[PDB]
RNA sequence: AAACCACGGUAUUGCAUGGCUGAUAUAUAAUCCAUACAAAGGAUAUAACCAAGUAGCAUGGUCUUAUAUUGUGGGCUGGCGGUGUGCUACAAGUAACAAAAAGUACAACCGGAUUAAUUACUGAAAUCAUAAAUAUAAAGAGGGAAUCGCUAGUAAUCUUUAUUAUAAC
């Protein structure tokens, strides 16, 4: 089973394995299963073909997955670096956009952009 | 000329004189926003009233700018020493620094207040 | 139609209770009543310094006393 | 940020700099702003906490940064964020 | 106190107004209904739980069957007596008309008042 | 702002000084906490070599109408390296979630850092304050030479209160 391109565990609950899937997470998981008619106690391997299509017309309808939710993201702070703003800077020179960071700034460095 | 002579206090509590500063300007403030604490006070209920359009809560919150001087704000007043003029280090209850107060109870200077142990 | 007194709608009761003692602040409204209610402290703020009067009168300045002392008991200045 | 319900936040010095400028230039505001003519002349001011409205549009402001007005001028792209934001205090 | 000659200590003006039910049902012949009544509007006492102070203007009391009326709105001792007497009287008043009962002399002498409502 | 005027100064000398304090810390006590139905342990006080520390305050010498008093914005938080004191974790599932299906999830879904969009709260003013929620879901699998605390209601671990516009590890 794999939904949006993503392999589902088997043997994992499925409102636990869709957290996989960039762009939903533990509380909008819960919610598409339920909104399908999927409680907590049914797992991977006991799902049919009706039922994964239904919760993947379902989450393309609701929400914004993988690929375009990344490109969004990215589109967000490129128009900040243009608009040559404060956080438009940090973005840029890839440190973070607190105001006292010279001491503990290391997570923001190692993530860049 | 002119002469604004420095404020010090004599009182027979202490052996030597007591020296402050800048406890006049404090005090101007204070007393400015006394002056505008009435009007002060319809402003804020206006602009935080939901009932009110926003167009005129918008015109309303200019009022605080162009009648009442930006001094009488009540952020920008700080408790000093009454005997030093001290910002740091404050008792507040008593209204004096630490420094003064620990010298005035060594001497039973403060009612009520003693060296405490348990 | 007789209604008996224990099923009366508490919010009957609320309105009659509200209308004759005042209806209390709720801790986050947004009609402008927060601001009115709380006391004011103006006068408070304003009595905060120990300001003497410089001069009191039929009494001596000891402060100024204290400065002329000072002065006679070191050389003058120029 | 301030509440939305509480509207924006413009001081009022900022406001009769506009409302002086558009005086001056009745042509531009009313037609060459729109064109995309730029604006005849800058406008300095010390309200780095005011919004950039949408009326705001064409215009060049120069705004302080502890020693001297850094112009700034307004895009589609600006509104709604404050002017302090274009404008570096620090230098390295 | 040692301030007294420089402010006013603030516990001067609040004053409290307190009823026994059953002598007040006696005294203006209230029906059963209109003492039931009479109790739910006032309800237990509530008292807040971040400083423990009581916020409830009037409340009722079943240990000893006492309705009491707290008044502190003004700086005066004396405004504070009109004030809860008055509330007195308003409770009464709504109380009765829903459920008429016996007449009895207070009774009617109230009436010819109003209830000084 | 002071009139046979007592100008002001966060200017300088702590190696000219007052006052106050860090620095030996056992032992003892007509002192404090607790006690009244059987007990244990603490707190406070007790004279210093160190030219040790001292723009709170006071003071001798020297300097200065103004090295004074004030308005607006900016800075004290600053794209880099070293490192002290703390908080949150991971080896070790004795974890995690929880209103018990006498349970639920997972097999470090343990850990909760960073960033995007959004809203509330305080305030005259919130990009450079705080909180909540949605998405994102980083380092970390017990740590070199070396080094610190404590010896029982103590270490360890958990909750709460106070100093106290908004804002405590
Ligand atoms: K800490
Ligand atoms: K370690
Ligand atoms: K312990
Ligand atoms: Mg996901
Ligand atoms: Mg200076
Ligand atoms: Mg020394
Ligand atoms: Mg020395
Ligand atoms: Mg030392
Ligand atoms: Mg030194
Ligand atoms: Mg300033
Ligand atoms: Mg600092
Ligand atoms: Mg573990
Ligand atoms: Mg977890
Ligand atoms: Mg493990
Ligand atoms: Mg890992």
């Amino acid at each position: 089973v794999q939904i949006q391109r993503v392999t589902l565990p088997p043997h994992q609950c499925v409102y636990m394995a869709l957290k996989k899937v960039f762009g939903l997470g533990g509380p909008t998981s819960l919610a598409v299963v339920e909104a399908c008619g999927i409680s907590k106690g049914v797992r991977v391997r006991d799902l049919k073909e009706n039922h994964v299509q239904q919760i993947t017309q379902f989450i393309q309808d609701n929400f914004v997955t993988e690929d375009n939710l990344r490109r969004k993201v990215r589109e967000d702070i490129v128009k900040l670096v243009n608009i040559k703003s404060r956080d438009g800077l940090r973005h840029d020179w890839g440190v973070s956009i607190k105001g006292h960071t010279s001491c503990n700034g290391k997570t923001a460095k190692r993530l860049r952009h | 000329t002119t002469k604004n002579f420095r404020l010090r206090f004599r009182i027979p509590q202490y052996p030597d004189i007591v020296g402050s500063r800048r406890i006049d300007k404090d005090q101007t403030r204070r007393v400015l926003y006394d002056q505008h604490e009435v009007d002060r006070r319809l402003y804020k209920a206006m602009t935080r009233d939901e009932s009110l359009t926003l167009p005129v809560r918008l015109q309303v919150q200019r009022l605080f700018e162009t009648e009442m001087p930006r001094d009488s704000a009540p952020s920008r007043i700080v408790d000093r020493c009454v005997l030093t003029g001290r910002v740091r280090g404050l008792v507040k209850f008593a209204g004096l620094s630490r420094i003064m107060l620990r010298q005035l109870i060594h001497y039973g200077h403060i009612g009520g207040v003693a060296k405490a142990s348990w | 139609s007789y209604i008996p007194p224990s099923e009366v709608p508490e919010e009957h009761l609320k309105n009659i209770y509200e209308g004759i003692f005042g209806s209390p602040v709720a801790e986050f409204e947004r009609t402008g009543r927060c601001a009115l209610a709380k006391p004011l402290i103006g006068t408070k703020l304003s009595s905060y310094y120990f300001l003497p009067p410089n001069r009191q009168p039929g009494f001596h300045n000891e402060e100024h006393e204290y400065a002329k002392v000072r002065l006679m008991s070191k050389r003058q200045k120029k | 940020g301030r509440a939305v319900w509480r509207g924006p936040y413009v001081s009022v010095s900022l406001l009769e700099q506009v409302i002086t400028f558009a005086k001056r230039n009745p042509e531009w505001w009313n037609i060459g702003r729109f064109q995309g003519s730029k604006a005849p002349e800058a406008i300095n001011t010390f309200c780095r906490s005011s919004t950039v409205l949408p009326d705001f549009l064409g215009l060049k402001f120069g705004v302080h940064n502890g020693r001297e007005f850094v112009g700034v001028e307004v895009q589609e792209a600006m509104v709604g964020h404050k002017l302090g934001e274009f404008s570096q205090t620090t230098f390295r | 106190h040692a301030g007294s000659a420089f402010m006013v200590h603030p516990r001067n003006a609040p004053v409290q107004l307190d009823v026994r039910v059953s002598d007040l049902k006696q005294e203006l012949g209230l029906s059963d209904d209109s003492a039931a009544l009479l109790t739910r509007l006032a309800g237990p006492e509530r008292l807040d739980e971040k400083t423990k102070r009581r916020v409830s203007p009037c409340w009722y009391n079943s240990e000893e069957d006492t309705l009491s009326i707290a008044a502190d709105r003004y700086n005066d001792r004396e405004s504070n007596r009109r004030l809860a007497l008055e509330q007195l009287q308003a409770l009464v008043k709504e109380c009765d008309t829903r459920y008429p009962g016996e007449t009895t002399p207070a009774k009617q002498y109230l009436s010819g008042f109003g209830f000084f409502q």
